[PDB]
Parts: C-alpha cells; sequence; structure tokens
C-alpha cells in the first residue's frame, strides 16, 4: 500500500535528518568538501581527492535489499564536489526501464 | 483517480478584501495538497504545499489550511496581482490530479454593455460568405446572452462567441458574437438583429441593420 | 536560476505520433524529478506524467495510459514526452515542470509550454476583413472598428494596430475553432469619431506558420 504521500513524507524526514546531522557536525580544520544533501542522499564532509561514500537512503521502497550499498561521489582537489554520482549499489534490484515502458 | 473539486468556479472580490477559496478531495489526501496561481498568458506558479506551507517568495497574505478532504486557500487582502485562477492539486497518490480551478475576478458595480453590430464587408461577400458581428463592450458581470435573428428566423448553431479577459482599468469584459451565413443566404434577407440580455439592462436590447440601408 | 524551455510542438494528424523535449538549466537536472502538464485552450491544468530523478519509475494520467512515454537524458539535461495515437482532444499547451523532490509529486517551477495541435487541417493564412465603423458602432463621441481574421490554421496569430502605435482599448478576442477546422478571431478598438476622416486605422496581422503578413486599412463605408 505504497502511496506518493508516504514516500514523499519519508523522503522529507530523511532530508530533515540530514539537516540536523550536518548542523551538529563540527566543520573540519583544513580544506574539505562541504557536507551537503543533494536531494538524494546525505554527504558527510570529505577530504580533497577522496571518494566519499554514503549509505543507501532508507526512504527507498526497496531499501532492505540495498541496505549494505553505498552511493559514491568524488571530492575534488580544491575542496569542491565532483559532478559524478554513482548510486548503482542503491538501485532497485528489479530495475529495467525498457520493460517498465512496455 | 482522486477527484479534486473546487468551489466556487468564479469568486468576485473587491480590491483589498479577503478571498476564500475551497478545494475538496473525493477521499482523504491527508495534508498532501498544493495550490497554484496562474495569470492568463503565464505559466502556473506554486503557492502552497503540504496544505499550509508557503513556497519561497510567497507573501504572508497567502495562507492555506485543511487536511483530509477539505482545504482552504485564503488571501487576506487582494492586490492587483492576486486576481487570477487558482488550482489545487493532490499528491497523496498517483495519478496526480488538479482541481477544476477557481477564477478570482475584480468585483465592481453592474455595468450594461454597449451593443454594436457590423454587417459583412463587400470584400468578404465576393468570396462567397458573410460574417455578421455583434459586439458587446465593457460590461459586468461576465454573464450575457446573445440571440441572432434573420428576418425573424432564430439562428441556432451558426454563431460563435469569444470573451476577453477582465480589463482592470474599469474591471469590465467585452464579448463578440459572429454569425456566419453564405453569400446567397445573406442576400435573400433584410433584417439582421442581435438581441442582448444582461443584468445591467432593464429589458433586452436589440441592435439591428437592414441590408441596403 | 531555473529555466525550462519546451520544444517539438506543432501540428500532428490524428492517430500520429509526436515527441516533445524540454531543456533544463539553472539547476542540477539529475537531482530532480520532472513533470509534464497540459492545458487545453480555455481550460484548466491537467497532469500528464512524471518521472524519478533517475527514471526508476514513471507515472501517467488515466487519459494518456498506454499512449504516452516520459523519459530523460541526464547527460543532455533533457526531458522527453513521446506521444502516440494522438486525438483531437490531446490539443493543448504542454508544460515542462521540475519536481519539488526526486519522485514527481509537486511541480514547483514550470516552463512556458509549447502548443500541440492535433488536426487534419492544412496550414493556411487568414483572410483579413474590415469591421468598418458606422452609426451602428458609435456611442457618444467614439466609434468602434476592427478586423475579422478568418479561416487560418494553425494557431497562433498576432494582431497590432497602426504598427503598434495604437494599443489602448484594443480588444483582440481569443480565436474560435470553426467546424471547418480553421480558426477565426476579431480584434476591435474604440476610436474618436472626429478622427475618422484624417487618421488611418490599420490592423497588422501576422500568421507565422503560413508566412502570412497582412496590413488591413479599416474606414467608414460609402
Amino acid at each position: 500500500g505504497q502511496t506518493a504521500g508516504e514516500l514523499y513524507q519519508r523522503w522529507e524526514r530523511y532530508r530533515r535528518e540530514c539537516q540536523e546531522t550536518l548542523a551538529a557536525a563540527e566543520p573540519p580544520s583544513g580544506l574539505a568538501c562541504n557536507g551537503s544533501f543533494d536531494m538524494y542522499v546525505c554527504w558527510d564532509y570529505a577530504a580533497p581527492n577522496a571518494t566519499a561514500r554514503a549509505s543507501c537512503p532508507w526512504y527507498l521502497p526497496w531499501h532492505h535489499h540495498v541496505a549494505a550499498g553505498f552511493v559514491l561521489r568524488q571530492c575534488g582537489s580544491d575542496g569542491q564536489w565532483g559532478l559524478w554520482r554513482d548510486h548503482t549499489q542503491c538501485e532497485n534490484p528489479e530495475k529495467n526501464e525498457a520493460f517498465l515502458d512496455q | 483517480e482522486i477527484v479534486m473539486t473546487q468551489s466556487p468556479a468564479t469568486l468576485s472580490v473587491s480590491p483589498g478584501e479577503r478571498a476564500t477559496l475551497s478545494c475538496r478531495a473525493s477521499q482523504s489526501v491527508s495534508s498532501n495538497l498544493a495550490w497554484y496561481q496562474q495569470k492568463p498568458g503565464q505559466a502556473p506558479r506554486l503557492l502552497i504545499y503540504g496544505a499550509a506551507t508557503r513556497a519561497t517568495g510567497i507573501p504572508a497574505r497567502v495562507s492555506g489550511s485543511g487536511s483530509g478532504t477539505e482545504f482552504t486557500l485564503t488571501i487576506s487582502s487582494l492586490q492587483s496581482e492576486d486576481f487570477a485562477v487558482y488550482y489545487c492539486q493532490q499528491y497523496n497518490n498517483w495519478p496526480l490530479t488538479f482541481g477544476g480551478g477557481t477564477k478570482v475576478e475584480i468585483k465592481r458595480t453592474v455595468a450594461a454593455p454597449s451593443v454594436f453590430i457590423f454587417p459583412p464587408s463587400d470584400e468578404q461577400l465576393k468570396s462567397g460568405t458573410a460574417s455578421v458581428v455583434c459586439l458587446l463592450n465593457n460590461f459586468y458581470p461576465r454573464e450575457a446572452k446573445v440571440q441572432w435573428k434573420v428576418d425573424n428566423a432564430l439562428q441556432s448553431g451558426n454563431s460563435q462567441e469569444s470573451v476577453t479577459e477582465q480589463d482592470s482599468k474599469d474591471s469590465t469584459y467585452s464579448l463578440s458574437s459572429t454569425l456566419t451565413l453564405s453569400k446567397a443566404d445573406y442576400e435573400k434577407h433584410k433584417v439582421y438583429a442581435c438581441e442582448v440580455t444582461h443584468q445591467g439592462l432593464s429589458s433586452p436590447v436589440t441592435k439591428s441593420f437592414n441590408r441596403g440601408e | 536560476q531555473v529555466q525550462l524551455v519546451e520544444s517539438g510542438g506543432g501540428v500532428v494528424q490524428p492517430g500520429r505520433s509526436l515527441r516533445l523535449s524540454c531543456a533544463a538549466s539553472g539547476f542540477t537536472f539529475s537531482n530532480y524529478g520532472m513533470h509534464w502538464v497540459r492545458q487545453a485552450p480555455g481550460e484548466g491544468l491537467e497532469w500528464v506524467a512524471a518521472i524519478w530523478f533517475d527514471a526508476s519509475d514513471k507515472y501517467y494520467a488515466d487519459a494518456v495510459k498506454g499512449r504516452f512515454t516520459i523519459s530523460r537524458d541526464n547527460s543532455k539535461n533533457t526531458l522527453y514526452l513521446q506521444m502516440n495515437s494522438l486525438r483531437a482532444e490531446d490539443t493543448a499547451v504542454y508544460y515542462c515542470a521540475r519536481d519539488q523532490a526526486i519522485f514527481g509529486v509537486v511541480p514547483d517551477y514550470w516552463g512556458q509550454g509549447t502548443l500541440v495541435t492535433v488536426s487534419s487541417a492544412s496550414t493556411k493564412g487568414p483572410s483579413v476583413f474590415p469591421l468598418a465603423p458606422s452609426s451602428k458602432s458609435t456611442s457618444g463621441g467614439t466609434a468602434a472598428l476592427g478586423c475579422l481574421v478568418k479561416d487560418y490554421f494553425p494557431e497562433p496569430v498576432t494582431v497590432s494596430w497602426n504598427s503598434g502605435a495604437l494599443t489602448s482599448g484594443v480588444h483582440t478576442f481569443p480565436a474560435v475553432l470553426q467546424s471547418s477546422g480553421l480558426y477565426s478571431l476579431s480584434s476591435v478598438v474604440t476610436v474618436p469619431s472626429s478622427s475618422l476622416g484624417t487618421q488611418t486605422y490599420i490592423c497588422n496581422v501576422n500568421h507565422k506558420p503560413s508566412n502570412t503578413k497582412v496590413d488591413k486599412k479599416v474606414e467608414p463605408k460609402s
């Protein structure tokens, strides 16, 4: 009995958890990519030139099947997040857009 | 689908007064309801989501309330930009659905229309058709009725109406009704009359011309 | 900031297919869901479809089930709507809209839209006929006059008066769709009766789809 209202409400709660988590964390001493929410997952502060990881967000309907997965994103050398984001580990195990369109 | 119904279809409010709009869901949508504003010729505009949370840039005079099946949008004091069409939309479950819309118009005193009539031009006649135009200018409210008669023959189905947006200068509307005849039919008859009934007229107004005069 | 511009609108014959596109800028396209919403001329908003930020799932209105397909290319910042088996009642302005989140639940910023006309009619420029001022169009010290812009397809046309120099009191009515499938509209303007002998009144009609520009002079009849 999954509705749009429930999924959106769970996403909003995840977003709120990310805000509070980032607000409580002390920012680091030196250069680092800023902790941020990218509409999908919460990113902690990351070291420059390091690959950040974030657990698959719990609001996903299929979260139990990807609980041990991680989203990946690179922190640039100058302390700016890269644009690339890999959430393949967090995809629905039954993903297939061609048959969904069918 | 969850059916969203808004009331009233048109809300007449004086400038500076409060407008109160109603939206009803056919079943509970909790607080998963949004409100939109749209001016003619413009894209819609998010006002409220979560039934009561204003989007960024939305002034405090706009407020939303309700939960379950009954919601209210309130603008405590209407400014010029507030007169527009407002839609509600549920996102409790897909498919997403919009209400039918509520138009908020400027209320003014009753104003009767000026009725004018235009025979077809000789240039159009030479092409084989004849358009007769009855024009109703600067009236309020919007509700009006136009009836065409050609030598006392009631014309039904061969005319079309168009109405302008409300003109904020005097808060009035204008309406056109166009009667289309063939050239042969037009030249077989003499009296062309459009009759107008409107709340501003004590009795219906007839505007006519006689072909050849 | 947020910019959405739709493309691919135009005329399509009934039963045929058409694909719209939407190009996004001013925000990170891959972080948001998207929507399509349509509006028939003179009518209200009708939701069409929405899609996850990564196309994980897609949602469609009952009216378009089995015919429309929403999709996206995040590398090109483009949203698509593939429309098959189009019918006359699919005629509408089609809006592209960004979702407030990543699923497609609340369209929070909208594009300007693109008009889709489903009809078998042929492209045609209008004939422009005068609505001459007379004693039947006079009130006080003013006279009404205008232009009849008849039998064109498709929308839109634009009308100005005196090359834009006359703009106050101009009522350009919305077009009506005739039983022939061609559109027609009128533009009227109120004018001092004392100027009818010396001031020329010309309506400037532009129908870009048919490459038709017409200036029509309107004056009292003999």
